[PDB]
């Protein structure tokens, strides 16, 4: 019957949350626990560059507090 | 183990693909394909065993040779029979095209589509019945099932 | 070299199962098989002779639509500017432009198909 | 020009983007505004064959700044006695210069 | 001033129409064949195609 | 007219609604009461550094500090 | 890395020479799009997005009446490609050879200057501002609205004539 | 940790679209009461896996009258740019962020028709050059009326990004605003993918197959591989351009969750047109187009380079 | 920079030479006038990117708008030179010849 459609879009539609959900988990392994910062401007370029040189570490996802 | 066993494996694999996409070829001549629509009709669906019809020789698997052959389309339909790629099977349909059925003694008609093509099954009837024509297909569906083509490639 | 990585991983990914579409299944080749197949007759005529199409005002016109676009995708960044007055009239001008050509190509039978 | 309507009806229809130092869109200046607003301001009424002599110093330093054929020659000698030095083994590189420094914010 | 390189020059036509050897219409024929499904079985349309 | 309005609208609705909205998009800017503000809200957005300038004892109406009630101001932004 | 705008415009090169060379005009199209593909690489490689995509979205367009019209104008029963002609590809590998050969030559006699062989790389970008929004290339184009009207009016009236030219040669 | 990221944007999608195959003649059968695949697996599961494996054991030719290098870049082509078209989507993080997302949206999708041009005219056959010269009055009929859509559409967006729609939609969808737009677009992009009633490139009844009577298994696939994969993808694009499903910054699987919702059920929406219309004839696609699209989408430019004008609705940039 | 410019006046140069010495079709002469500008287009939008000219940007967008037109009119009139002819050589256009 016409619920016999059902096993061709349950795991169907499993195969198109998985390209979704593993990108946002994926960044936020990557970038210790934070999103991806996006750099549409000169700007946040330049405030990205300035966290990679910041941290002693030459990675713009670890961010120091006001520990100095 | 032996490799052998490992063969056939395989060899069951690739004849499993070509038992359950089976694309026949839109070529009805006369008469018996008013039965093989029925056989694309809701009662007996072709899509269960995983078999659909395409215009194009060249993307068709199987070709039904379904009613009278007659020496005009002769030259056509080899022409066809030699466009689809290999493998490929033929499945006569009807008296007509098994042997020159009714038109046997006529002037222009080939008696039968195995002077023309080599058939590997044949369906007999006038019209064979939509289920005549589906125990062909699922008979030929058994003959795919038993090649043996990489079984003998590992004996060569 | 995220964006080179992803195009050069789809072209290998294309190019190896086109290279296994080639290589993997038995061919058995012959003139008859190869020839063009031009529904079961031998073709008269190759498919390479002038081919006249009959639609090539509208494909003319298409151009000049094209063109007329790319002075119409620079709206958003322009909506930003201090004056957003020269820009309205301006903007309305331009897509008042192109329909009076379309009305025009309409009336002239442009768009319609030479018979 | 050939016809100064332009300037007879006072309307810049194309003429306030000419050059560089033109008032771009928002405030950025044009690289080399500097160079370019220097020269443009020393040739004015001196005109033509009194501004291709008299303002040639300013208009090498625009011509410097845009093409900035200078510099490369220039950085390119640094460059060629720099290899020239490791092949003879008589240079080190400084850490700064090889990838190892002392970030600043 | 004639010469052996213009000798077989012609005056321009009075009204700048020339007289061009009328094009014979090589209109594309297509084996409209029998095993094309729109045929409703087996039939075979020569047909004159202008596009 | 009426027929004519109404037998297009009945046989080619497209090409109507096409010259309505047509003409209501070019009438709309004068009647709206906020056309005014799509200048302003777009005078508001400080791309590039407020400058300041120097102050010689004969510039009373710009602001000394920032937060201060002599100056232009954006309270009729917040309440729009 | 550094050679990364060098070898974009080496292609370009390479891909205009094989429209030069004047193929069958199916594959002059083929050619053009991998020059205009290319055109639009080094354009962003200096900074520009907007005006890239512009290039690449506005000749992709043109190749399709190119190739409606050719295929309907232009044809022959036996189309000619690069190496149909061994003196087209006689000249097809000659320039590709004759450009090393210039480019080769070049540097030896002159240090600096038309071309850098030594020195690549690090002289394509000349001082971004590091700080700054506004700067994205585009806002430029967007000029065309305001403070450029004139560019506007002109371009403007070419598509809006250009139909009606188009109408009386195809009447 | 890139190169993994691939992996789950590329095989999910190509399982994706290998299980549309089987939705795709399971939801046709029933609206035609009949039971699609259900002998291959449980319910025909691996009949997908079955029609793949045939093509790439079945043999490829290399016809006569052909040309090598063309008939087989097309293929590649295709795939190519149906499944790197995937790359900027934000499901809600797309896997690249593009300043002009959308424009290589236009870009790439307008490309993908290349394929059908030298597929047909590469493979020397007469259906096929039918094939290929009904892509480029495919293209002439659309590609105008679906850059002024989106314009029109964006422009209450600001930029060009995709990812700054989910912000546009925080609230409410863009179809409420623009459902004018979104039935002229989700035509526009039923004329690509060539997804019937617009099925005149791949025609199987006026022309036999349609740009594809000459290729053979192996290729013939590859035009599958991405002409199902640019089904899901427009589908994709309209659920996040008009269909704005829930953010929710702190739950970023929600949103895939929702996307997947209405990207499968406007998927099943391609398919149940397909179902129920019959096909245009080529001309009155280009009629349909240019005489009535083109008019009330740049009449609705107007209305919409106007509406933040006279409402002080400018979006911002950044 | 420097040494991107040479390749594109020469990609203009090679194209211009490519509009001068004719062939056997008209399309393909058509075709050249498109890189001939492609290599303009790009000179404008490179040194406008260079120089960070953003008031000189819309330039570049211009020149397609005529160029194109070009192609547009040039088009139009192969249509007619087939109509005529039915061929598009060049080699027929000798009919001024007198
Ligand atoms: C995830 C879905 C996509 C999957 C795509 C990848 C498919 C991978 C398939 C794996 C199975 C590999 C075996 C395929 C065999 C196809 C070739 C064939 O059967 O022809 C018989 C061939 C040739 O048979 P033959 O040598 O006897 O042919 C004789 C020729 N004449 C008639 C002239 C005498 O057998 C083989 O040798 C194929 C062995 C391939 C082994 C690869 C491992
Ligand atoms: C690309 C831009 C153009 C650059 C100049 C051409 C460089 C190749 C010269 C070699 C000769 C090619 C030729 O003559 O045409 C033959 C071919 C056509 O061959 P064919 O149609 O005559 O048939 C070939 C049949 N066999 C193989 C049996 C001989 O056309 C081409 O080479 C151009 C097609 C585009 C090539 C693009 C390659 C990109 C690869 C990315 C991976
Ligand atoms: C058989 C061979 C066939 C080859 C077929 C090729 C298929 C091409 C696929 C279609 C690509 C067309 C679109 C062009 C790429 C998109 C350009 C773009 O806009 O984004 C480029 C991206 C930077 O973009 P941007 O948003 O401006 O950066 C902001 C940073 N926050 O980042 C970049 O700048 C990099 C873009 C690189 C594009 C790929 C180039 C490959 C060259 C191969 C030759
Ligand atoms: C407040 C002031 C501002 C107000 C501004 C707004 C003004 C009101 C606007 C109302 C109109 C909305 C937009 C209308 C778009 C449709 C245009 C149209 O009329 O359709 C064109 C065509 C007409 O039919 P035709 O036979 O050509 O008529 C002339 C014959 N000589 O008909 C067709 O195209 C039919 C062929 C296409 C069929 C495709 C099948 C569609 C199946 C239904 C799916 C719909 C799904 C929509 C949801 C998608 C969600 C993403
Ligand atoms: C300067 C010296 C020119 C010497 C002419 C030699 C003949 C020639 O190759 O050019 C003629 C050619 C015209 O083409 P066509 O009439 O078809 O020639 C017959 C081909 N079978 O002309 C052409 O086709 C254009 C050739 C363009 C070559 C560009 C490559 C430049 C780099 C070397
Ligand atoms: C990437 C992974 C691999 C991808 C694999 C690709 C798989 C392909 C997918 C195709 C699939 O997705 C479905 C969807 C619907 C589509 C097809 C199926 C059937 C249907 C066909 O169109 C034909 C229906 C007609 C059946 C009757 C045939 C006999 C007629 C014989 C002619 C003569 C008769 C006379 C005589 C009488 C007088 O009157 C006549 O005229 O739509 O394919
Ligand atoms: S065998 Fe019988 S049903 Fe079949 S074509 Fe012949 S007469 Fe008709």
């Amino acid at each position: 019957m016409w619920f016999e459609i059902l096993p061709g879009l349950a795991i169907m539609g499993v195969c198109l949350v998985i390209p979704g959900v593993s990108t946002a988990y994926i960044h936020k392994f990557t970038n210790g626990g934070k999103e991806k910062r996006v750099a549409r401007v000169q700007y946040q370029w330049y405030l990205m560059e300035r966290d990679r040189r910041i941290s002693g570490v030459n990675r713009y996802y670890v961010s120091k507090g006001l520990e100095n | 183990s032996r490799a052998e066993y490992v063969v056939t494996k395989l060899d069951d694999l690739i004849n499993w693909a070509r038992r359950s996409s089976l694309w026949p070829m839109t070529f009805g001549l006369a008469c018996c394909a008013v039965e093989m629509m029925h056989m694309a009709a809701p009662r007996y669906d072709m899509d269960r065993f995983g078999v659909v019809f395409r215009a194009s020789p060249r993307q068709a698997d199987v070709m039904i040779v379904a009613g009278t052959l007659t020496n005009k389309m002769a030259p056509a339909l080899r022409k066809v029979y030699d466009q689809m790629p290999e493998p490929r099977y033929v499945v006569s349909m009807g008296s007509c095209a098994n042997g020159g059925g009714y038109y046997h003694y006529s002037y222009s008609v080939v008696r039968g589509c195995d002077r023309i093509v080599p058939v590997d099954i044949y369906v007999p009837g006038c019209p064979p019945t939509a289920e005549a024509l589906l125990y062909g297909i699922l008979q030929l569906q058994r003959k795919i099932k038993r090649e043996q083509k990489l079984k003998i490639w590992y004996r060569r | 070299m995220n964006l080179y990585t992803v195009i050069f991983i789809n072209i290998l990914l294309s190019l190896t199962l086109i290279l296994v579409a080639f290589w993997l299944p038995q061919m058995n080749l012959y003139s008859e098989k190869a020839n063009p197949y031009e529904c079961g007759f031998d073709p008269t005529s190759s498919a390479r002779l002038p081919f006249s199409m009959k639609f090539f005002l509208v494909a003319i016109t298409f151009l000049l639509f094209d063109l007329e676009i790319a002075l119409l995708l620079p709206l958003p960044w322009a909506i930003q500017t201090i004056k957003t007055s020269t820009m309205m009239i301006m903007a309305f001008i331009l897509v008042t432009i192109l329909s009076l050509g379309l009305a025009y190509e309409w009336t002239q039978k442009g768009l319609e198909w030479t018979e | 020009p050939f016809l100064d309507i332009q300037k007879k009806l006072g309307i810049s229809l194309d003429r306030h983007f000419m050059f560089l130092s033109a008032e771009q869109p928002y405030k950025n200046a044009a690289r080399c505004h500097a160079f370019e607003k220097e020269w443009i301001e020393c040739a004015h009424g001196i005109g033509g064959t009194r501004a291709k002599k008299e303002c040639k110093i300013e208009f090498d330093d625009f011509e410097e700044c845009l093409l900035r054929y200078k510099t490369m020659r220039r950085m390119h000698d640094i460059k060629k006695q720099r290899e020239k030095l490791m092949k003879e083994g008589k240079y080190t590189p400084p850490p700064h210069h090889s990838g190892r420094e002392e970030p600043r914010p | 001033y004639p010469s052996k390189e213009t000798a077989h020059w012609k005056p321009p036509p009075w009204n700048d129409v020339d007289i061009l050897k009328e094009k014979a219409v090589t209109n594309m024929t297509l084996n409209f064949g029998p095993q094309h499904p729109a045929a409703h079985g087996v039939l075979r349309l020569v047909l004159e195609l202008s596009g | 007219i009426s027929a004519f309005l109404k037998n297009a609208w009945a046989k080619e609705p497209v090409l109507v609604v096409s010259f309505s909205v047509w003409g209501l998009a070019i009438i709309m800017p004068m009647i709206s009461p906020y056309t005014k503000y799509a200048s302003m809200i777009n005078k508001a957005t400080p791309y590039n550094y407020p400058v300041p300038v120097r102050d010689d004892g004969n510039m009373p109406d710009v602001p000394s500090h920032p937060q201060d009630p002599l100056g232009p101001s954006l309270d009729w932004l917040k309440n729009l | 890395m550094n050679n990364y705008i060098f070898v974009l415009s080496s292609l370009f090169l390479v891909g205009c020479l094989g429209l030069a060379l004047k193929p069958s005009p199916i594959y002059g199209g083929l050619g053009l799009i991998v020059s205009g593909f290319v055109g639009c690489l080094m354009v962003l490689g200096f900074g520009g997005s907007f005006l890239g995509l512009m290039v690449f979205l506005i000749y992709l367009g043109g190749m399709l009446v190119v190739f409606g019209y050719t295929t309907a104008m232009a044809t022959e029963e036996y189309p000619e490609t690069w190496g149909s002609n061994w003196l087209i590809l006689g000249f097809l590998v000659l320039g590709v050879i004759m450009e090393v050969f210039l480019i080769c030559v070049l540097n030896y006699y002159d240090e600096v200057g038309v071309i850098n062989l030594d020195g690549l790389g690090d002289w394509l970008m000349y001082e971004v501002d590091d700080v700054g929004v506004m700067l994205e290339g585009g806002i430029g184009v967007a000029a065309m609205y305001s403070c450029a009207t004139w560019m506007m009016v002109v371009a403007g009236w070419s598509l809006f004539a250009g139909i009606f030219i188009i109408i009386e040669i195809t009447r | 940790m890139f190169f993994i990221n691939i992996l789950t944007l590329l095989v999910p999608i190509l399982i994706a679209m290998a299980f549309l195959t089987l939705v795709e003649r399971k939801i046709l059968g029933y609206m035609q009461l009949r039971k699609g695949p259900n002998i291959v697996g449980p319910y025909g599961i691996l009949q997908p896996f079955a029609d793949a494996m045939k093509l790439f054991m079945k043999e490829p030719m290399r016809p006569l009258t052909t040309s090598m290098s063309l008939f087989i870049i097309a293929p590649t082509l295709s795939l190519t740019l149906a499944l790197s078209l995937w790359v900027p989507l934000p499901m809600p993080h797309p896997l690249i962020n593009l300043n002009l997302g959308i424009l290589f949206i236009l870009a790439t999708s307008s490309l993908s028709v290349y394929s059908i041009l030298w597929s047909g005219w590469a493979s020397n056959s007469k259906y096929s050059l039918f094939g290929a010269l009904r892509a480029v009055a495919q293209t002439i009929s659309y590609e105008v009326t679906m850059a002024i859509i989106l314009l029109s559409v964006l422009l209450m967006n600001g930029s060009y990004s995709l990812q700054t729609l989910i912000t546009t939609q925080e609230h409410m969808w863009l179809l409420l605003p623009a459902w004018p737009m979104a039935m002229m677009w989700f035509i526009s992009t039923l004329a690509e993918t060539n997804r019937a009633p617009f099925d005149l490139t791949e025609g199987e009844s006026e022309l036999v197959s349609g740009f594809n009577v000459e290729y053979a298994a192996g290729p013939f696939a590859l035009f599958f591989m991405a002409e199902y994969t640019n089904i899901i993808l427009m589908n994709a694009l309209t659920t996040i351009i008009f269909l704005g499903p829930l953010y929710y910054i702190n739950l970023p699987e929600l949103y895939s969750t929702n996307f997947m919702m209405e990207a499968l059920l406007l998927s099943s929406t391609f398919l149940w047109i397909r179902a129920s219309y019959p096909r245009f004839r080529y001309d009155q696609l280009m009629h349909l187009l240019w005489k009535n699209f083109l008019p009330l989408t740049l009449a609705l430019c107007m209305w919409h380079i106007s509406l933040p004008i006279f409402t002080a609705g400018v979006p911002p940039y950044m | 920079m420097p040494s991107t410019f040479f390749n594109l006046t020469m990609a203009f140069s090679l194209s211009l030479l490519g509009t001068l010495m004719f062939r056997s079709h008209l399309m393909s002469t058509l075709l050249c006038l498109e890189g001939m500008v492609l290599s303009l287009f790009i000179m404008t939008s490179v040194t406008s990117l260079n120089s960070n000219s953003m008031s000189s940007m819309p330039i570049p967008i211009t020149i397609l708008v005529f160029a194109a037109c070009e192609a547009a009119v040039g088009l139009a009139l192969l249509v007619k030179v087939s109509n005529t002819y039915g061929t598009d050589y060049v080699q027929n256009l000798n009919l001024l010849q007198c």
